């Protein structure tokens, strides 16, 4: 679990952080970098495939246009008022850290937990029977009335 | 061989030609008969006329005999002249071995073999049993190479050499039966290094770590614990002596059992050197100095630098980036720099194999474009080149960040795992390509079948790549 | 469905196969950043170009007895494993 | 000329370990000649291995007639070229006459070995008194002539091997019949160039050998593993 | 027969890739055959074994 986080937090930081400084120019609210650099490419875990970068399905009525209200930021326009952002470069990107998280790095944590059920089963029974002990005595090291009753005795 | 040596001892004159009896009992292989009727008396022997047989049993592939010789003496580096391995590295030495010698030489070049090459363009126009080794070695005797091994003195590099030559003189494709037996030989001398290294550790720690160090006056020019390397013994140095003196010149001064917790909270807190937390066996001012110059803090330095240098590059290049450059990405601009210089000095000391690697191929890359970004950063005004420098910018950021999954190959935990992870990309590409395959006969298919004669290039790759690229994530096309 | 749950299964048989192999590759690798990394005498790392101009400065102004004593240490041991193979 | 068949060189091996274990001298002929050659490079081989925890002391005793160069001094000299032995620690060269002499080094050896013999030093299980072993395991007549006069003194413990020349006739046969027909099957090729003058007292002197045969043991081909020097000693 | 441990042995697969390559020996690296294969007049140069 440790070397799986690891790596998609590795893969989410490189991503969301090229995401948000190819789209946008100079966010300055802390909360809505960490809701764009952090939470979207972690929801794209899960399959969501972060929407904003497709140039066609973006329209402005999510925007703000200056830091006034609660939505993010828009792309940085043109002097023809248009995204500058390549879909060139933006849709091969989402492309190549959706394969490299949602199925590479989630299939490989799928053969490393099957890898340690592998090995630990003939040790299983052997600490389960050895943790029996501790629960036998801290029960038996008591002598008490049921539950309720205890403060009583 | 008896019926001749029994007709040949009672001729009652050719008693005293006892040469004669002893080149009779070499031309059969009669070893017991020649140790029990011609050395136990101790009557006769001189020491020095043995050499016309022994260079008998040498070319005539003879070991016990030569066993039995040198068991009652002679000298190997009295016997050798340059003229005697003249005449076997120009007429005993076989032509097939040749050819498949400058075949290797041809396809896998490495320094030992470049110095075999040189040494046998020497020898067919310091160190005599060494060269007799490898001539041994090079023509798969298997019996006189183990006879001349025992009498060598810097054994343990010997045989890592002959495994290393073995190992490369297997992989030729040609003559595969010779490539067999070289490999069978290989694998038995890197098992004799590894076993008997095993126990020169396990009686003194101590010599066996000057035993890992020594050049041997230019064996092949190099050192032993490096020719298990070039020759990727990864058995050799799996074993846990030369881990453990791997390890205790990676903590340097601090002493192994201790608890590496505590080490790096002492680099968190600086004076906090002078207290009883750490113990500093392998005044106080050394104390402060030769913690500051051990690999393992030095290292842990750099990597908190490096993350630091992550997080500045992060705030430069999401929330202060103007037309002009403010203090932070100066700042920046000093830490690439060192960054830089620092590259330049590891390529500097390594060559021309720096390239060999692909993570200073893409440290490089990475600072290519840094520089492209700086040159497209720099020209003010332009808006379509102060974007450009910064999508150049995000895309070298991207390069940086996926380094420190090879920054952190060297924990305990994490470590074999990300080694681990480079023996995927085989199945990675039977997936891509099957993949391929189905999108491909998918997307052709359904814009063939729904439309008619698209003619923008842009919608076609987004019809028949994109979607059902998509549809692998569970989309389900439209 | 079919064709990444077989990239799964792939992955746990590779998974399977290089895990008695994988120690002895990490250990081999350690080899190589312990000396990139005792190659050199320098100072921690936001410094070490002032080191480097030290190395600068350096470009500004420019048979053994107990090496036989461990060689004739190793052949004792060389014998006494000799000794060791043909015992068994 | 000197043969080392690989069961004496285990068995001599054995022996300086044994030496090194308990803390022993050894006396020996000290020259630069086949077995002394080898008990030099065994002792070597046990200073260079452990370099210290009772580095062992072998005095090889030599005639002054046979060394090619000698040097007096009071001032340490060299010696490169009989030939006196590199590795043995302690020398002591006896003085005669003229150079071409054997045997001459026997005497004071021989009365040494007395008055080790009847030396007593306390802490040793012994009931003090510093027991003694004498080896042989070669040919000649010094063999025979060692033999007989540390068996003529009291204690003398000899331990003979079944392998070598006089090793043999001393193994084999445990009056004078037998000694003669064991001594012409195992060793003619000596005796031919012999009269039987002397012949007939070297009679007399294994007649003086196997007198007392308690102070002979032997060891056997049998008995050919480990710890076998041990089990003689 | 489907005695596919006969053909399974290096001697079969020796000659049935000798069979395949034909001209071109097995000891050079098959970059080259197709570079060679991509750029015609290159078919004239040291980069390829024709034994
Ligand atoms: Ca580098």
């Amino acid at each position: 679990v440790f070397f799986f986080l690891f790596l998609f937090a590795v893969w989410m930081v490189a991503f969301g952080v090229a995401r948000q400084g190819i789209l946008r120019q100079n966010e300055q609210r802390w909360r809505w970098i960490f809701r764009s650099v952090i939470y979207e490419p972690y929801l794209a875990m899960f399959g969501q495939v972060p929407s904003d970068v497709d140039s066609t399905t973006y329209d402005f009525s999510h925007c703000t246009f200056s830091g006034n209200e609660s939505k993010p930021l828009c792309v940085e326009l043109d002097e023809h008022n248009l995204p500058r952002f390549p879909e060139w470069i933006t849709i091969p990107l989402v492309c190549i850290y959706m394969l490299s998280t949602n199925i590479l790095l989630v299939n490989l944590l799928v053969a490393m937990f099957g890898y340690t059920v592998g090995i630990v089963q003939e040790n299983n029974d052997q600490v389960w029977k050895f943790q029996r002990y501790f629960l036998v005595q801290e029960y038996c090291n008591r002598l008490n009335i049921p539950f309720p009753f205890v403060v009583f005795a | 061989s008896y019926a001749l040596y029994k007709a040949f001892s009672t001729n009652e004159q050719d008693k005293d030609n006892w040469n004669g009896q002893l080149k009779l009992l070499l031309e059969w292989n009669q070893l017991d008969l020649a140790s029990d009727e011609i050395f136990t008396n101790d009557r006769r022997w001189e020491s020095a006329d043995l050499q016309e047989v022994m260079f008998t049993a040498l070319i005539k592939d003879r070991p016990k005999f030569v066993r039995l010789f040198l068991e009652n003496g002679l000298n190997l580096q009295k016997f050798l002249t340059n003229e005697v391995l003249t005449e076997l590295f120009s007429t005993h030495f076989s032509t097939l071995v040749y050819r498949n010698l400058q075949i290797a030489k041809n396809s896998y070049n490495d320094a030992l073999l470049t110095f075999v090459w040189k040494l046998v363009a020497n020898f067919r126009r310091r160190h005599p049993l060494q060269a007799l080794f490898i001539w041994a070695i090079l023509q798969n005797k298997k019996e006189l190479s183990k006879v001349i091994w025992e009498q060598t003195k810097g054994c343990t590099l010997a045989a890592l050499g002959a495994s290393k030559l073995l190992k490369t003189l297997a992989k030729v494709k040609n003559d595969i039966n010779a490539a067999g037996e070289s490999e069978e030989l290989a694998n038995e001398y890197e098992t004799r290094a590894v076993e008997l290294f095993t126990e020169c550790y396990s009686n003194d720690e101590d010599l066996a770590e000057q035993l890992l160090v020594y050049s041997c006056e230019a064996w092949g020019g190099s050192n032993c614990l490096e020719l298990a390397v070039e020759a990727t013994d990864q058995h050799f140095i799996a074993q846990p002596g030369v881990q453990n003196f791997l390890s205790k010149q990676w903590y340097g001064e601090i002493s192994r059992d201790t608890k590496n917790w505590k080490i790096i909270l002492c680099l968190f807190i600086i004076p906090l050197v002078g207290c009883g937390l750490v113990s500093f066996r392998k005044k106080l001012l050394w104390y402060y100095v030769a913690f500051f110059t051990s690999p393992f803090v030095v290292f842990s330095w750099n990597v908190v630098f490096y993350i630091a240098f992550l997080l500045l590059f992060a705030y430069v290049l999401l929330m202060d980036f103007h037309s002009v450059p403010h203090t932070p990405e100066l700042i920046l601009y000093a830490l690439v720099f060192v960054l830089f210089c620092d590259e330049v000095r590891q390529w500097y000391m390594n060559g021309v194999n720096y390239f060999t690697d692909l993570w200073n191929v893409m440290d490089t890359l990475g600072l290519f474009y840094f520089i492209a970004g700086i040159v497209f950063r720099l020209h003010s005004s332009n808006k379509s080149s102060l974007y450009s420098g910064r999508v150049i910018f995000c895309l070298d950021y991207i390069i940086f960040t996926l380094r420190l999954i090879h920054i952190f190959t060297v924990s305990r935990n994490l470590g074999p795992k990300i080694i681990m992870l480079q023996r995927m990309l085989i199945d990675v590409f039977f997936f891509l390509f099957l993949f391929a395959v189905w999108m491909v006969a998918f997307g052709v298919a359904r814009q063939g079948i729904l439309r008619q004669n698209e003619q923008r290039w842009r919608w076609i790759f987004r019809s028949v790549i994109y979607e059902p690229y998509l549809a692998m994530f569970g989309q389900v096309p439209s | 469905i079919l064709l990444v749950n077989l990239l799964v299964a792939m992955f746990g048989y590779t998974v399977g196969i290089v895990q008695e192999n994988n120690d002895q590759v990490w250990k081999f690798q350690r080899y190589f950043l312990v000396q990139e990394y005792c190659n050199r005498l320098n100072i921690p790392f936001p410094f070490v170009v002032f080191a480097y101009f030290y190395m600068v400065v350096k470009k500004c102004f420019k048979f053994r007895n107990e090496d036989n004593e461990t060689l004739a240490w190793e052949g004792v041991m060389k014998e006494n494993y000799l000794v060791k193979i043909n015992t068994k | 000329n000197f043969a080392l068949k690989p069961r004496m060189r285990k068995i001599f091996s054995r022996l300086i370990y044994i030496a090194q274990s308990k803390g022993a001298w050894i006396l020996t002929g000290g020259t630069h000649y086949g077995l002394m050659k080898y008990i030099g490079e065994v002792v070597r081989d046990n200073t260079i291995s452990r370099n210290s925890e009772e580095n062992i002391v072998a005095i090889g005793i030599a005639a002054w007639g046979m060394v090619s160069n000698r040097d007096t001094l009071i001032d340490e000299g060299h010696f490169s070229a009989y030939i006196l032995d590199n590795n043995h620690t302690h020398l002591l060269l006896v003085d005669n006459g003229c150079h071409g002499h054997p045997t001459v080094e026997a005497k004071l050896r021989n009365q040494l070995e007395k008055y080790i013999s009847e030396r007593t030093s306390q802490d040793s299980n012994y009931g003090g008194k510093i027991p003694i072993v004498c080896f042989a395991q070669g040919g000649g007549r010094e063999t025979l002539k060692a033999i007989n006069t540390s068996v003529k003194s009291k204690i003398p413990c000899v331990v003979v091997e079944g392998s070598g020349q006089i090793a043999d006739v001393i193994a084999s046969l445990v009056t004078s019949s037998m000694v003669k027909e064991k001594l012409v099957r195992f060793l003619p090729r000596t005796v031919s160039r012999l009269p039987e003058e002397e012949i007939e007292s070297w009679i007399k002197w294994l007649k003086e050998i196997l007198e007392s045969s308690h102070l002979l043991t032997v060891i056997k081909m049998e008995e050919a593993g480990d710890e076998i020097v041990s089990n003689a000693i």
